[PDB]
């Protein structure tokens, strides 16, 4: 019925995949001690 | 109304969460390990908390030449700061 | 500090004041369950 | 009676959690309401008693 | 049909996200500028360009992170990754402020792509292109502030760094060194921005408080239908209300909405002109007559002279650390300060 | 009945400017404040604002221009004391100590509150919905914050905003020095409110102008395609919604005009509400975020941030502001 | 430690939506 | 299609956002950038 | 049910407006909300006690509820020193249990009890437009508030007293035996100017006046409650007000906004019912303390503080107020109306006495001045003590700052809510709250203004 991989899929994932990666990175940064 | 499955229909499907309960934690863990292993410091050249200064130095490693700026940064890094 | 016989309930007390805010949030959750009718 | 006082206060906390979950569920579900009515009464009485017990056991602890 | 026509047909298909011909310029450049800012504020330091920590990795928060400008010794270098300064070293490129020029150039071409997108969609749906004309004002602001202003100055260093506290530094720098509040072009910009906010609030409230009763629900949002032919609110009642409250009122809806276009766009354009003047240090810093009088008479005081003393304080106290390339060593006894404190 | 006739005249909707009872208070106070402001802005003698016998010249006749002129706030020796004309021994003493500022600001605040009430009153008389006054409450709260609430918190009407352009700039700079208003989230919400208000004003104007229905020629102005009181819509909201929904994406675009205009009302009003509350809460010295020396390396050396550069600028303003008025190390108010 | 406070706040913040979920599951007056 | 209710999805996503931003404020008080 | 927009006319974001003509559910909403208030009181008290360090001053520990209990004379001794933390615990615990009871009642009336109370009872069922019933309920609540004021009086007079920061020898818990029942003194506070040096009811500076005013307030509230139970609104009252639920809400919102502004000014300026031992110094108190501190320091170094001339020509330490009183110099000349127990022993008939300043400054006054100078109510949003330019070392924001800022925000928003509901009640009573009728637009029936 509905196609799976579209332009909208590409835009959504190009925004969302680095967002989750960066969120994990900053969450790890919260436990860094000097 | 443009030819795609509505976002509400997608994110309420079981198959979406079957995929994404794997993919989303994998990306989160990948970012966490990118920071915690110290790969971010090496990739982006960000000083570690023990790496802003040399032990007795209080001067700031500021680049002063345009075409030797890379060499100046490498000299500053080689100064054990 | 609290009286010592209540000492083991110290963490629970530490999360007690934020309970009213959750109530506000709970309203929206309820309104999400009925579809904001 | 410090272990007794801690046990009574823990029972009060657990029963408060149970009633906080269950009283709105019992009130908003009519289908079994008669049965839940008795439990609510019992819970309320027990909760009141536990409060009184803890208060008295506050001064001997 | 030819390959150009087939590609055009694919590019102009109705999607969730319209692409268009302008998309080829817009989406890469805009995505790269946003990703560069997030990457810089998350990972990249300013230690070698400014002597500042400016990333989450260094412990800064959202207000204090920034992608800082390159060092002053870099001049107005484009600072390409393959350029003679970085020489293809991505790490050194990040350390030398190449991410700033990356973000600035990709943001400029993304803004160009967005105005081209406005033009293309306006042509496609058959509407007049006044949204692109209105968007010319933020483009003028970006070009004047982030491109024209550092080009007038010594280097990219004195451009705004892409960050919250860095932009606050930019504001305070312009106060201390340029007296930017005293500039009449900035005054016209402030007038345009605050008048646009006033017009937005007052027009929204006026429409919402002169609505026709087109339903029996207390919440009046339901009563509007998108394809109806009638006005949803009373222009006559609104006109009489503002005529009796304020003295004057709009009586032409088209003129009202053009005015709503006109005020903030004109304000932003005037402020961009003033920023070009400051790019050449052509400031509205002083009034010569009051300067001469205050010099020849130590009892003449205005708020303008007090502001000049404040600017002297800003310059002297922020110059050694805001401009580390000058190697300013100001001893304690040369610092201007009032009594006590 | 004479009183009934006076009540009919006051509440009449046929007056060219509506009076109302809020108007019977509003008109004398605003006239007094306006007349006193014009007279003081042109011809007032210098005013000892700091209370340190160093008078500040603010009027045009004493060497100012339009930009530098101001009605200078009352003396710091007065503080929060009520200083009408009859409390002064003479008009020369009243003018020396900054009495016109108190007269103008008190009359203006009373008149502007009654302006809000008058907006409600006319909306009620015309059968309108009543919340235009709620929208006007945001600039009114801002005026109350800078003219009354900040003097109350700081303890002197000398710390209120001067009635002039350069005096306003002085107020801004000293406020940043003492409170770090830029780092305060309420002021950031206010900047979001005014920037968004200008943005959405230009956006709504450009979208409505873009979708104007052709009723003229290229010879005549497009504004003549609209007639005052016409029932038909002068622009096609469907076309504008299609354009804006293709510009960003469809569900980011308002198709309800009432929802759109409520958003236009709500965004800058809430933002300005928050920035007025910011000025009041900094009047009670709850200042902006302090991140000075927050970033510390392994040894303990301070690693400066942009907040520290802001702190250097704030230190410059702090040490230079009111350069003769301080005798003690801490500027406690 | 901190884990005790986190456990308590997790239990309370699930106790709310647990009430909502239980009412939706048994078709309550919700 | 609609097997998992959308209100559960919204509640869980919002709670995750709340947890993440609370972690960010805790890290504002601990470790790097805490002034200690 | 009226639990949707189609049946009620209100969307979900105005869903509580669906409770207007539903007395039982509205009662449930009110009782559950009262449970929320009591819950915050108890839980916040227990939270503050759990982190309370009794050897540190209360104003350094971010406490706003423990100072309220301490002001009532519970748990404190001379000088504000905590002698027993058990009363704070009792207040918190009893509030938490009572909040559980009130939450039970609110939930019951909100989701289980009858939706309208009119069928079940004529005493509890009400119509908003029944003026007599509304005045009856108002009278009941006035009697309750009067009993609360007399409860404060009873605590002050018969149950241990109140903390008196003005007590001889130092602040201590004192029983008020002679309250000021003179209506000239009591109602002279209401006629006082709100401006500098007068300060209206915020300027009450002794507990005798506080207890006498509360005796008057309790008696007046009880009398007015009986008056409203026994009477009906008069014709001028019936013609002057809108009689509907939203109208009564708007009246209460205006009253609460006014009370919020009054409480803001009260916590910022008054140091009698908000003692500086518990809440920290006021801004005027801290500025006067700084001037006093450096006066002491330079006088110990040998300076003649009466003759020392500042940079502007005014007295560096001592100057004259606009009415001639000898006051502290510098910027703190704005705060010369400040009165505090640590400063009053040096004040003579003409202001600060030079001879007492030279000879009578005791070490406890110096300690108080230094402490109040270094704990000025100045701080950042992320609780950094000092001016905006200070560095991150001191974790301190005064409770006076927190209370004043929060209640100014709340008072302003409640003024906004009063405006909203007053306009809406007027429009709904007049019948155009949903918009202009197209067929009967009033402006179209009006002559032009040209
Ligand atoms: C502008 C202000 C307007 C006026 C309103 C003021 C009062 C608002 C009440 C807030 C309730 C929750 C506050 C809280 O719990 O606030 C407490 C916490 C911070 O926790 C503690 O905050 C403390 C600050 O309080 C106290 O710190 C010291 C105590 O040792 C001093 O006593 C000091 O005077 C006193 O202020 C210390 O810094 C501690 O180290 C720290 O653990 O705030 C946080 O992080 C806040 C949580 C972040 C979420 C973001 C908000 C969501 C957006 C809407
Ligand atoms: C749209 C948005 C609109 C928002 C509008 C906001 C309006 C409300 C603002 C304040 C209202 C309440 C004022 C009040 O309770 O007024 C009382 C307060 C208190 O005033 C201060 O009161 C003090 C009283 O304390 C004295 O007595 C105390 C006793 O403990 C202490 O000893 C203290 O040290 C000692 O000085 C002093 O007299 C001060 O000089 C005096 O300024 O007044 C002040 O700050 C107010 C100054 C004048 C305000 C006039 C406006 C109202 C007409
Ligand atoms: C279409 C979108 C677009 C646009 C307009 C730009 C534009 C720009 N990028 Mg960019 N970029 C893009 C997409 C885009 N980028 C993408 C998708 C990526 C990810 C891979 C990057 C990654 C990237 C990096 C990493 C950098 C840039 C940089 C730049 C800037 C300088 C580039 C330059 O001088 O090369 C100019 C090159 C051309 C104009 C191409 C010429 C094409 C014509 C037809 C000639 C071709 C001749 C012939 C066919 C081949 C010659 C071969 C031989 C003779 C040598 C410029 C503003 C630099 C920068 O920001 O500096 C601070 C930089 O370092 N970009
Ligand atoms: C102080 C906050 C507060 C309070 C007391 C209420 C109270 C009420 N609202 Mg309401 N509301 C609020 C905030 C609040 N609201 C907010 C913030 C919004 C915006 C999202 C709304 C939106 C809203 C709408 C749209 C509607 C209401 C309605 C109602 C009434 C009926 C509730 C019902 O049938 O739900 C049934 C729901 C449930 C049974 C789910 C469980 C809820 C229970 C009560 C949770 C209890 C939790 C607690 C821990 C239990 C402790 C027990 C322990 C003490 C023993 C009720 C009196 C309705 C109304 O007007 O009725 C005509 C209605 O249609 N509200
Ligand atoms: C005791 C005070 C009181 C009472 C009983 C009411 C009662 C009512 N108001 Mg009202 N109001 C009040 C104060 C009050 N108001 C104040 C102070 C304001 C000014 C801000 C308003 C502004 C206002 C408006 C603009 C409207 C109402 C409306 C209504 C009606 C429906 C409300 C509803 O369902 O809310 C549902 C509740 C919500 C949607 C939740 C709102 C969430 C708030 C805004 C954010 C709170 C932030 C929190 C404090 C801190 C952050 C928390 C964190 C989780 C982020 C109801 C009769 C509506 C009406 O006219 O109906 C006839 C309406 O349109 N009120
Ligand atoms: C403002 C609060 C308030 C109000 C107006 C009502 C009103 C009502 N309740 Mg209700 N209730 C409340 C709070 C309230 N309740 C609380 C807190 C609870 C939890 C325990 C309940 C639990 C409850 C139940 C379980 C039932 C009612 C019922 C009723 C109805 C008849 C009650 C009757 O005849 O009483 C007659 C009078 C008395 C029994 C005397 C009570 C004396 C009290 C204890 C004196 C307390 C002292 C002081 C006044 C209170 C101060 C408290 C303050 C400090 C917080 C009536 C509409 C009944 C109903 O609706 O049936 C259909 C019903 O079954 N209520
Ligand atoms: C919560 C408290 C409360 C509330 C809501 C009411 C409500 C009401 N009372 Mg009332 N009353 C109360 C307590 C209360 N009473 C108490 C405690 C007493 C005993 C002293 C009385 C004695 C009383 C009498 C004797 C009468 C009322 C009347 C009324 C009705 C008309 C109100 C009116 O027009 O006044 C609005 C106020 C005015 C019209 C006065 C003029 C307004 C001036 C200009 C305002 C000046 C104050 C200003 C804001 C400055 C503030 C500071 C200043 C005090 C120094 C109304 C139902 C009347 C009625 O109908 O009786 C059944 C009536 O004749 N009351
Ligand atoms: C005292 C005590 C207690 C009590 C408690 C309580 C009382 C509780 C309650 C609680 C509650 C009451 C809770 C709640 C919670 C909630 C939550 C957690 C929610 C959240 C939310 C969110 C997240 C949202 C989301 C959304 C939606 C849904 C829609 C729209 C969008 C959004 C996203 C916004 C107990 C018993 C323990 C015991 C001991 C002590
Ligand atoms: C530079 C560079 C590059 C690029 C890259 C990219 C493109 C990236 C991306 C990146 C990204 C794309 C990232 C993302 C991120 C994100 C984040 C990190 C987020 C966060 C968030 C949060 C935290 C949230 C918040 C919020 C808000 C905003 C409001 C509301 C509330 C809240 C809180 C929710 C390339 C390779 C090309 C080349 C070389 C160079
Ligand atoms: C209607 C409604 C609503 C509301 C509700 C409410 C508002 C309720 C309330 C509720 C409440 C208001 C509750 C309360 C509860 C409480 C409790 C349940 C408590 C308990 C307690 C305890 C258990 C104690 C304990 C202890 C002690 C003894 C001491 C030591 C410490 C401790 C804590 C351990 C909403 C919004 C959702 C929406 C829908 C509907
Ligand atoms: C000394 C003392 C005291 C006491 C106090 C008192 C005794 C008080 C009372 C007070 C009072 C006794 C108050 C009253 C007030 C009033 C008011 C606030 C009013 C209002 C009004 C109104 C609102 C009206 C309006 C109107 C108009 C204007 C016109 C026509 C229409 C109407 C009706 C709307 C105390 C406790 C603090 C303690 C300390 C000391
Ligand atoms: O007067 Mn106008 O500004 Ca408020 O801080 Mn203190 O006082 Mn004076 O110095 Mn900074
Ligand atoms: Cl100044
Ligand atoms: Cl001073
Ligand atoms: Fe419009």
């Amino acid at each position: 019925s509905y196609p799976i991989f579209t332009v909208r899929w590409v835009a959504v994932h190009t925004l969302a995949v680095p967002t989750i990666f960066f969120l994990g990175a900053i969450a790890a940064m919260q436990f860094i001690q000097r | 109304t443009t030819g795609e499955r509505p976002f509400s229909d997608i994110i309420t499907s079981v198959r979406y969460w079957v995929i994404h309960s794997i993919t989303i934690p994998a990306l989160f863990i990948a970012g966490w390990l990118f920071v915690s292993t110290g790969l971010a410091y090496d990739v982006f050249g960000t000083p570690r908390p023990d790496s802003y200064y040399a032990q007795e130095q209080r001067s700031i490693p500021l680049v002063t030449d345009r075409f030797e700026a890379k060499q100046q940064v490498e000299t500053f890094l080689e100064q054990l700061k | 500090k609290l009286p010592e016989a209540y000492a083991i309930f110290d963490p629970l007390v530490d999360v007690l004041p934020v309970i009213p805010v959750l109530f506000l949030a709970l309203a929206f959750v309820w309104q999400a369950a009925v579809g904001f009718r | 009676m410090t272990i007794l006082f801690q046990l009574a206060l823990a029972a009060l906390v657990i029963l408060s959690f149970v009633m906080v979950i269950g009283v709105p569920v019992a009130y908003a579900s009519p289908q079994d309401w008669d049965r839940s009515k008795q439990l609510i009464f019992l819970g309320s009485g027990l909760w009141i008693a536990l409060v009184l017990v803890v208060g008295v056991l506050n001064f001997f602890v | 049909r030819g390959w150009f026509d087939i590609l055009d047909d694919w590019l102009k298909r109705d999607r969730f996200v319209f692409v268009g011909w302008s998309g080829i310029l817009l989406f890469p450049c805009a995505y790269l500028a946003l990703g560069g800012w997030l990457t810089g504020t998350t990972f990249v330091t300013s230690w070698y360009t400014h002597g500042l920590a400016s990333s989450y990795l260094e412990g800064c928060n959202f207000l204090t992170v920034a992608v800082s400008t390159p060092a002053n010794s870099m001049g107005h270098s484009l600072l390409l990754l393959w350029g003679p300064e970085a020489q293809g070293d991505f790490t050194r490129w990040c350390q030398l402020g190449g991410l700033w020029t990356f973000i600035a150039l990709h943001g400029a071409f993304g803004l160009i792509g967005f105005m081209l997108r406005q033009f293309e969609i306006a042509r496609l749906v058959g509407v007049r292109p006044y949204n692109a004309i209105a968007f010319s004002a933020p483009i003028a602001v970006f070009v004047s502030v982030f491109l024209i202003y550092p080009l007038g100055q010594s280097s990219w260093f004195f451009a705004p760094s892409f960050g919250v506290a860095a932009i606050f530094r930019f504001l305070l720098f312009f106060q201390g060194f340029h007296n930017w509040t005293l500039n009449p072009f900035h005054m016209m910009g402030v007038a345009g921005v605050l008048g646009g906010a006033l017009l937005c609030a007052i027009h929204g409230a006026t429409v919402e408080n002169t609505l026709f009763q087109d339903g029996e629900g207390a919440s009046t949002f339901r009563a509007f239908n998108p394809t109806q032919a009638e006005e949803t609110y009373s222009m006559v009642t609104a006109n009489r209300f503002w005529s009796q409250i304020f003295g004057i009122a709009f009586s032409n809806k088209r003129w009202l909405h053009f005015f709503m276009l006109f005020v903030p766009v004109t304000g932003l354009w005037m402020s961009a002109i003033g920023v070009v003047g400051l790019a050449l240090n052509l400031r509205s810093y002083d009034f010569i007559s009051q300067e001469i009088r205050a010099a020849e008479d130590p009892e003449f005081e205005t708020f303008y002279t007090k502001n000049l003393l404040l600017n002297e304080g800003i310059r002297a106290w922020m110059a050694p650390q805001d401009q580390p390339h000058e190697n300013f060593v100001f001893p304690e006894e040369v610092l201007p300060r009032g009594n006590a404190l | 009945n004479l009183w009934e006739r006076f009540c009919n005249w006051v509440t009449s909707t046929d007056n060219r400017l509506y009076v109302g009872w809020f108007g019977v208070i509003m008109i004398p106070t605003l006239l007094a404040a306006t007349i006193c402001f014009v007279i003081a802005f042109i011809a007032a003698p210098p005013v000892d604002i700091d209370g340190i016998r160093e008078p500040v010249s603010g009027s045009l006749l004493y060497g100012n221009n339009i930009i530098t002129g101001a009605v200078v706030p009352s003396s710091n020796a007065i503080g929060l004391h009520f200083y009408p004309i009859w409390e002064a021994a003479s008009l020369d003493e009243w003018l020396y100590n900054g009495g016109p500022y108190q007269l103008i600001i008190f009359h203006f605040l009373l008149g502007a509150s009654c302006y809000m009430g008058r907006q409600w009153e006319l909306s009620y008389r015309l059968g309108m919905r009543p919340w235009i006054c709620v929208a006007y409450s945001a600039p009114l709260a801002s005026a109350f914050a800078v003219f009354l609430i900040y003097p109350i918190g700081q303890g002197s009407f000398s710390d209120g905003m001067p009635l002039g352009i350069s005096g306003t700039f002085n107020f801004m700079i000293v406020f940043q020095a003492e409170h770090n208003i830029l780092m305060h989230p309420f002021h950031q919400l206010g900047v979001a409110g005014v920037f968004g208000g200008a943005l959405f004003c230009a956006m709504h104007g450009s979208l409505v102008t873009s979708s104007l229905i052709r009723e003229t020629t290229e010879t005549e102005s497009a504004n003549y395609g609209y007639k005052f009181g016409q029932e038909e819509e002068t622009y096609n909201i469907v076309a504008a919604h299609g354009y804006f929904g293709r510009l960003i994406f469809q569900y980011a675009s308002f198709n309800n005009s009432r929802s759109l205009h409520f958003f236009l009302a709500a965004w800058p009003v809430v933002g300005v509400w928050f920035t007025a509350l910011g000025i009041s809460t900094m009047a009670f010295n709850l200042n902006g975020f302090n991140f000075n020396h927050s970033v510390i390396d392994a040894k303990g050396n301070v690693i400066n941030t942009w907040a520290d550069i802001i702190n250097r600028a704030n230190l410059g303003m702090e040490v230079m502001h009111e350069r003769n008025a301080h005798n003690f190390p801490l500027d406690l108010a | 430690e901190v884990i005790a406070q986190l456990t308590m706040i997790a239990m309370i913040g699930i106790a709310g939506p647990m009430i909502i979920f239980l009412l939706a599951v048994r078709r309550g007056n919700l | 299609g609609g097997r998992i209710p959308l209100w559960i999805v919204a509640t869980v996503a919002g709670m995750g956002v709340i947890v993440i931003v609370g972690l960010f404020f805790y890290g504002a008080y601990a470790g790097l950038g805490s002034s200690l | 049910t009226n639990r949707d927009q189609e049946s009620s006319g209100f969307a979900w974001w105005a869903g509580n407006a669906r409770l207007i003509n539903l007395s039982g559910k509205l009662l449930g909403a009110h009782v559950a909300h009262a449970g929320l208030i009591v819950f915050w009181a108890g839980a916040m008290t227990l939270f503050e006690l759990a982190h309370f360090i009794p050897e540190k001053p209360m104003y350094e520990q971010g406490l706003i509820l423990i100072p309220h209990i301490a002001t009532l004379g519970w748990g404190v001794g001379p000088g504000g020193e905590v002698v027993d933390t058990f009363p704070f615990f009792v207040v918190g615990v009893v509030h938490l249990i009572s909040s559980a009871v009130l939450g039970f009642g609110g939930v019951y009336h909100a989701i289980r009890g009858p939706e309208t109370l009119e069928e079940y009872s004529s005493f509890f069922g009400y119509d908003w437009k029944d003026k007599n019933k509304m005045t009856t309920i108002l009278g009941f609540h006035l009697i309750v508030l009067g009993i609360g004021a007399l409860l404060l009086v009873a605590k002050a007079m018969f149950f241990g007293g109140l903390y008196d920061t003005w007590a001889p020898g130092g602040g201590d818990v004192r029983v008020i035996t002679n309250p000021t029942l003179d209506p000239r003194v009591i109602f002279g506070y209401l006629l006082k100017s709100p401006f500098g040096g007068e300060g209206w009811i915020v300027s009450v500076n002794n507990l005798e006046d506080v207890v006498g005013g509360h005796i008057w307030i309790g008696l007046i509230c009880i009398a007015g409650g009986i008056w409203h139970i026994l009477t009906t609104p008069f014709g001028w009252a019936r013609r002057a007000f809108i009689w509907s639920g939203e109208a009564y809400l708007s009246y209460s919102l205006g009253a609460l906004s006014m009370m919020g502004f009054i409480a803001t000014c009260f916590v910022w300026f008054n140091n009698t019912v908000y003692p500086s031992e518990f809440y920290g110094p006021t801004g005027p108190e801290a500025s006067q303390a700084q001037a006093m501190t450096f006066l002491i320091r330079d006088q110990k170094l040998g300076a003649n503080v009466g003759s020392a001339q500042g940079p502007t020509g005014l007295g560096k330490y001592l100057m004259r107020s606009p009415t001639g009183e000898i006051i502290f110099g510098g910027e703190t000349m704005r705060f010369w109306d400040f009165r505090g127990p640590w400063l009053e022993p040096l004040r003579g008939p003409n202001g600060l006495d030079l001879n007492k300043i030279k000879n009578d400054i005791q070490p406890w006054q110096e300690r108080r001045a230094a402490e109040y100078m270094t704990h000025a109510p100045l701080g950042s949003l992320n609780s950094v003590g000092g001016v905006a330019t200070e560095i991150n070392s001191v974790n301190f924001v005064s409770p006076r700052s927190w209370l004043a800022t929060s209640h100014f925000v709340l008072a302003f928003f409640f003024l906004v809510g009063h405006l909203w509901h007053a306009g809406r009640a007027r429009a709904a009573a007049a019948g155009f709250e949903k918009g202009i009728d197209r067929e009967s637009e009033p402006v179209l029936s009006m002559p032009s203004l040209d």
